[PDB]
């Protein structure tokens, strides 16, 4: 990723897709009311247009964890298939 | 010449050509597959001790 990103609380998901997670946001004007629930619990936080923004500060920056190689698994997967 | 009258095929080559193969026992099929499907089991379940998963698709931390 950059260091500046330019995503969240515009055009963002309003609704979900599935089955099984409801997710249903407020957008106001200021700040979204946004409040999940997945089976048997229950979520209800409060976000700003400015937590997102906030939000891609430090990176995530997943890795594989490998037996020996991301190469050597790819092709002992291969092997496997 | 009373050897003669007698059936010139031996008891011998009765029982040789009459038990010509050692049969296949019934237990050996499943020793066998379970012998092998024990290292299907091994390789390939998500809780054994030697899972092929992390070796084949291996994380993301």
């Amino acid at each position: 990723l950059t260091t500046f990103t330019f995503s969240g609380l515009q055009d963002a998901p309003v609704a979900a897709l599935s089955g099984s997670i409801k997710l249903n946001v407020a957008a106001k004007a200021g700040k979204a009311e946004v409040t999940v629930a997945a089976g048997a619990a229950k979520a209800a936080t409060q976000v700003s247009a400015a937590a997102l923004r906030k939000l891609s500060g430090s990176k995530i920056s997943l890795a594989e964890v490998a037996r020996i190689s991301v190469l050597h698994s790819s092709i002992q997967n291969y092997l496997l298939s | 010449d009373r050897v003669l009258s007698l059936p010139a095929v031996s008891k011998n080559q009765v029982l040789e050509n009459v038990f010509h193969t050692a049969p296949k026992a019934p237990v050996e099929h499943l020793e066998k597959m379970v012998s092998a499907n024990s290292k299907v089991y091994d390789a390939l379940n998500l809780q054994s001790k030697r899972v092929l998963i992390w070796q084949v698709k291996p994380a993301l931390f």
